């Protein structure tokens, strides 16, 4: 697992460090398949993101939907940039909440406002919305 | 956990 000490190091360049670490811990504690990763966003600059899967029930079954939540250095004042990350055995379902690049669009992200908006609330919304319209489907 | 997705409909 990851420690708060290691997280603080990862967000050293962030404007609101304690707040970002606090929510990250909350998220990875509840969602065991999400992992904090420090990587180059779009190959432009380094940012920490939460990568992995979240459990989403659809038509009676639960799926481990692969996602990636990029936390900007302005987190939590600005919402995260989120993507669905299909494996080779699946395809991105472009639609109301997902564009051609797998980027996620949600009213929750659009009107994001700290402190009423947070990652736990966002993920809860994803589970509900994706449970209605999956962002990815498996190849036949 | 391994990434999974519902079958194409």
């Amino acid at each position: 697992a990851v420690s708060e000490s290691q997280l603080k190091k990862m967000v050293s360049k962030y404007k609101y460090r304690d707040l970002t670490v606090r929510e990250t811990v909350n998220v990875i504690t509840l969602y065991k398949d999400l992992k904090p990763v420090l990587d180059s966003y779009g190959g432009s600059r380094e940012l920490m993101n939460l990568t992995g899967t979240i459990p989403v029930p659809y038509r009676g079954n639960t799926y481990n939907i692969p996602i990636c939540l990029w936390l900007l250095d302005t987190y939590p004042y600005n919402p995260p940039i989120c993507f669905v990350k299909p494996t080779s055995s699946m395809t991105i379902k472009t639609g109301k909440h997902v564009d051609a690049n797998g980027k996620i669009y949600l009213p929750y992200l659009h009107e994001w406002k700290h402190p009423q908006s947070d990652l736990l609330g966002l993920i809860q919304v994803m589970i509900v919305v994706f449970g209605d319209e999956p962002p990815v489907f498996s190849r036949p | 956990p391994e990434p999974t997705a519902p079958p194409e409909e």
